[PDB]
């Protein structure tokens, strides 16, 4: 947690279905966008932290 | 595993975005089509519906 | 000499132009554009904003 990782995601097709429908992700809650509206919109400056 | 729930290690991932204020790179599975001129239509350029 | 009538004209133009400028006020919502709000929220959240 103190040394978390930051990752750049770019030039890729957005397919949240293959993550939303995956079993182990029991918590899918978003703040600025609806959980089911991801596939309908384009994105840039996309980052992920682990 | 002997510790009860709420103490187990939980992997957390967060996703950041900006919305429509920059040229988009990542797009969804939607399909494009040719534009039109001089006709009352509706358009979906990058998200600005 | 006859600025009394120009005052009426200017008052009308300003009053009718503040309305046009007013649409760019988010009024406590995420953004002042209807389409984005409806395209980035679940039915329930959208109604509130």
């Amino acid at each position: 947690v103190y040394a978390w990782n930051r990752k750049r995601i770019s030039n890729c097709v957005a397919d949240y279905s293959v993550l939303y429908n995956l079993a182990p992700f029991f918590t899918f809650k978003c703040y600025g966008v609806s959980p089911t509206k991801l596939n309908d919109l384009c994105f840039t400056n996309v980052y992920a932290d682990s | 595993p002997t510790y009860g729930v709420g103490h187990q290690p939980y992997r957390v991932v967060v996703l950041s975005f900006e919305l429509l204020h920059a040229p988009a790179t990542v797009c969804g599975p939607k399909k494009s089509t040719n534009l039109v001129k001089n006709k009352c239509v509706n358009f979906n350029f990058n998200g600005l519906k | 000499a006859l600025g009394k009538l120009q005052d009426v004209v200017n008052h009308n133009a300003q009053a009718l132009n503040t309305l046009v400028k007013q649409l760019s006020s988010k009024f406590g919502a995420i953004s002042s554009v209807l389409n984005d709000i409806f395209s980035r929220l679940d039915p329930p959240e959208a109604e509130v904003q």
